[PDB]
């Protein structure tokens, strides 16, 4: 009786969002401004830097599935999913 | 290390999510 | 930064606590039933209520079978992560 390990990751996902998402614009929800810094902050040893607008464009292309241009959180626990996995494949 | 766009497309259509 | 990040930290543990629950019994990759239910009961204890029904157990293992294989494998198993977790984001903020 005492919070898991896996508990706890799930909470951790849900406070990196909000460290983030709660920036500019919409509190709740993504702009491509704050998915780059996340990634580039967070997650720099999974994913490749990002320094191209481009790029930028892509992920977040790939990422919006409901067409507003943000990413919210629903779009995000996705995108979790498919960093993980990947990271599970080479471990 | 490391992935890229390259892997990240590579896990989207393997599966969607029965959300 | 330099330092694993919470978030990369995060994903390793879900990780781990897949292959420390479905390296117990028969694949060691997967979670078969058995498996599966003393993962929710010791490890998320605080997000869903415990099982105890047989009945309980065989309705959620269909509905995370996507593959119909009846298992659940890390791809599944991150989906059902990622369905929890919305839930539980959707019962803080109303
Ligand atoms: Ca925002
Ligand atoms: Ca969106
Ligand atoms: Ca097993
Ligand atoms: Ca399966």
């Amino acid at each position: 009786s005492h919070m898991s390990e896996l508990e706890k990751a799930m909470v951790a996902l849900i406070d990196v969002f909000h460290q983030y998402s709660g920036r500019e614009g919409d509190k709740h929800k993504l702009k491509k401004s704050e998915l780059k810094e996340l990634i580039n902050n967070e997650l720099s040893h999974f994913l490749e830097e990002i320094k191209e607008q481009e790029v930028v464009d892509k992920v977040m292309e790939t990422l919006d599935n409901d067409g507003d241009g943000e990413c919210d959180f629903q779009e995000f626990m996705a995108f979790v999913a498919m960093v993980t996995t990947a990271c599970h494949e080479f471990f | 290390a490391m992935a890229a766009t390259y892997s990240a497309l590579n896990s989207s259509k393997p599966t969607p999510q029965l959300k």
